[PDB]
DNA sequence: TCATAATGGAGCACCAGATTCTACCAAAAGTGTATTTGGTAACTGCTCCATCAAAAGGCAGGTTCAGCTGAATTCAGCTGAACCTGCCTTTTGTTGGAGCAGTTTCTAAATACACTTTTGGAAGAACAGGCAGAGA
DNA sequence: TCTCTGCCTGTTCTTCCAAAAGTGTATTTAGAAACTGCTCCAACAAAAGGCAGGTTCAGCTGAATTCAGCTGAACCTGCCTTTTGATGGAGCAGTTACCAAATACACTTTTGGTAGAATCTGGTGCTCCATTATGA
């Protein structure tokens, strides 16, 4: 059976997902998460569908940017694998982390 | 009377919290900058809140929501408590 | 003519309700300004001022000084999580930094 | 319908991997998925808190796209394509 | 009685000078708005719009597409240094990211 | 009802830069957001400039200085050129 | 007056080292000083450009502390203690 | 003669300059720099003394914060020495490079 | 982990520069009218959001299985630190000269504020042209 | 990373209604001129403390190797999502009839700003510690 060497399919995936623009999280679980978070601030909240879509667009843009920073921090440490410490450093220098 | 500042009121508040403590002139300048900056933040957010909801008037609801949006966590709770208490006392008079 | 009573004294505040009302009216923040908006804003500004000054006077007491200086304001702001959040993009002139050496840098 | 709980785990590992691939990440630690879920939950909490504050000020019960747009813009994360 | 003509036509603009003047007056920016302020602002808005639209149409043509889409606006903005700087804190819905793989990740 | 937008003027500008290119409605929404965002930036900075210099009027000087403060480099240069050309054309009428 | 006399070198190596020490830095590469000079030159260029735009709008010839405070606030770097 | 080992005086200085608040760049050289790079408004600008002092306070605050971020990046790469690449990573995560 | 230097902290005395604390005074905040408009307060339509049900089909989850990357250990040279001179550049204290930033009349642009009048732009509907959906 | 279909959707024509245009007046605002006092700039000088350079040399950085951990890649399955289609009603937006409440205008009084003097707190020398750092 054919096997691609590690990182070949990863590079193909990088190209595929940087080429496209669609949302990479599933809409229904993200909506459930959004409603779950929101019920701590007010009960019996309703959401416009476009509100949930705005939240998902903003969240995915934020996470893609944070992953770009994380990959830079991983490369600075002479690694290719991103680790939680890379996310932590990117967040610290962004001012998101104390 | 040419300039105006919060020094008088900052010093009243200081004598309230710390009777025996003074304040430097540079510290008073920083406190003035702080009060002006926070006033600008809250007033601007209240202005935007009124514009969003198509209202002509900035009320204490706009100020309260601006405080909630701007201040973090427990600062917002205690600021809202103080503002509501102040408006209640003012209205009773 | 009843003798004048300041709106700050009516609200039980130290900060100026009338000046705050005039500054709201003069800042082009909106067409109109309610009667309780200056009172609320003065109360919030006084609360925040009292918070910072409490912490700064505590810092002044720690350093055995009887007078607050910009260093003490900086210490109070940066040692408080919420004030540091509020004033995270603010520079305090002559305030310095918090003493903090990364543990990796200390002698073995 | 029962009240929602534990919906962060619906941000699956493959979804996080896709978001990482769009970020140019070739290799991912196994511990990145829980870290990512925590970071996402904090971001969503911050944005939804402001969105609900805007919703409550307007005396509405529905959170609209403009409330989200205002909450994001308030945080320096301006979003185009949903109003404004 | 002259038959009236838009201030955009007088200024030689496509963007609405009258609407922009009304938005300036009603936006609570100042108590007065000058006559040439809306003309200047509408001209600047038209210039920036044309700049972005030219780059986005170039991107659309490169993609063999006859129509601009949020992806083309994203590509135009992020491939241009000035527009990227101006719109650096902005996320465009359904614009994606620029294709960019770090050189060290490519096959060794 | 009957909300306003810049769609008409953005399509008029597009027909100038690219006569044969169209634009999707989502792209036009992005462009409306862009125009309103930049209008708010310029207008807010011009309001601040008028306040700083203790003026009541926002004139084309305020818009010019706001454009210079807000746009970068060549964008600011070309935008100032365009606004000045527009105002010179408008006043000559 | 106007000066152009290579005085970015007036921001000396010991001064940059002191700034690094207040930043918690224990060991400094010898290439850090020219890097820091470039970074400071860029930062100062941005702030002074905004400050002089503010000065020119006011039709003044003198750059005042308020112009600098406004430029810094515009850059996202609010400063207390100079009349804000 | 007495010799302190490397890093001992460096740590003493870290404590010294984190304890203090005085400006760490000489005033006159910084004033010359400020007047020099005012190539904006060619020419003949005057400066208030407090204008240059506000500039210097902002500049030193900016550099101290940037050195804090640089030191975090250096530690993340398992180093004690800050290098130009650490400054570059800090400025890129901050959004200053682009 | 035993003694010697080097450093930073901590008592005292002596200022001297800054805070407090008073007095005047003028600018601005209360008082109190009229008065006008913005903003609740019902009272509906009407949209839109929220449950349900139910078929595909795609996606995610769990198992290998192996390759490759992260992590450690070692080693060596390099480079940065600590120190000591000798220099030089800043800092501070003076003049002085000049520019220029604020303060006051006065006037004349230019802006706001009202009508009616037309025009432009925002809803709708009708239609064909992109372009996503598949054919190797 | 390849032609032709068929649907979605962009473009484009009609209403009509909101708003932008032209007059016609009134009036603040801002520009212009003048004038003053407040910095700002610019030289001179003179201590002295930062700084620059050179020297050792100790520790850090980087390179090489090994190897175990881990994580990609592929493959089955299961599941869950997603896409219709109802429908129940929840709530949001629009239309009236007020009315509270904010604006606007004199007038008065008070309060906050600006000088001015006194004390007095913080800095600054000296000095005595008490830590730390550094090898036999």
């Amino acid at each position: 059976p054919h096997r691609y060497r590690p990182g070949t399919v990863a590079l193909r995936e990088i190209r595929r997902y940087q080429k496209s623009t669609e949302l990479l999280i599933r809409k229904l679980p993200f909506q459930r998460l959004v409603r779950e978070i929101a019920q701590d601030f007010k009960t019996d909240l309703r959401f416009q569908s476009s509100a949930v879509m705005a939240l998902q667009e903003a969240c995915e843009a934020y996470l893609v940017g944070l992953f770009e920073d994380t990959n830079l921090c991983a490369i600075h440490a002479k690694r290719v694998t991103i680790m939680p410490k890379d996310i932590q450093l990117a967040r610290r220098i962004r001012g998101e982390r104390a | 009377t040419r300039k105006e500042s919060y020094s008088i009121y900052i010093y009243k508040v200081l004598k309230q919290v710390h009777p025996d403590t003074g304040i430097s002139s540079k510290a008073m300048s920083i406190m003035n900058s702080f009060v002006t900056d926070i006033f600008e933040r809250i007033a601007s957010e209240a202005s935007r809140l009124a514009h969003y909801s198509k209202r002509s008037t900035i009320s204490s609801r706009e100020i309260q929501t601006a405080v909630r949006l701007l201040l973090p966590g427990e600062l917002a709770k205690h600021a809202v408590s103080e503002g509501t208490k102040a408006v209640t006392k003012y209205t009773s008079s | 003519r009843a003798k004048a009573k300041t709106r700050s004294s009516r609200a039980g505040l130290q900060f100026p309700v009338g000046r705050v009302h005039r500054l709201l009216r003069k800042g082009n923040y909106s067409e109109r300004v309610g009667a309780g908006a200056p009172v609320y804003l003065a109360a919030v500004l006084e609360y925040l001022t009292a918070e910072i000054l409490e912490l700064a006077g505590n810092a002044a007491r720690d350093n055995k000084k009887t007078r607050i200086i910009p260093r003490h304001l900086q210490l109070a702001i940066r040692n408080d999580e919420e004030l540091n959040k509020l004033l995270g993009r603010v520079t305090i002139a002559q305030g310095g930094v918090l003493p903090n050496i990364q543990a990796v840098l200390l002698p073995k | 319908r029962k009240v929602l709980r534990d919906n962060i785990q619906g941000i699956t590992k493959p979804a996080i991997r896709r978001l990482a691939r769009r970020g140019g990440v070739k290799r991912i630690s196994g511990l990145i998925y829980e870290e990512t879920r925590g970071v996402l939950k904090v971001f969503l909490e911050n944005v939804i808190r402001d969105a609900v504050t805007y919703t409550e000020h307007a005396k509405r019960k529905t959170v609209t796209a403009m409330d989200v747009v205002y909450a994001l813009k308030r945080q320096g994360r301006t979003l185009y394509g949903f109003g404004g």
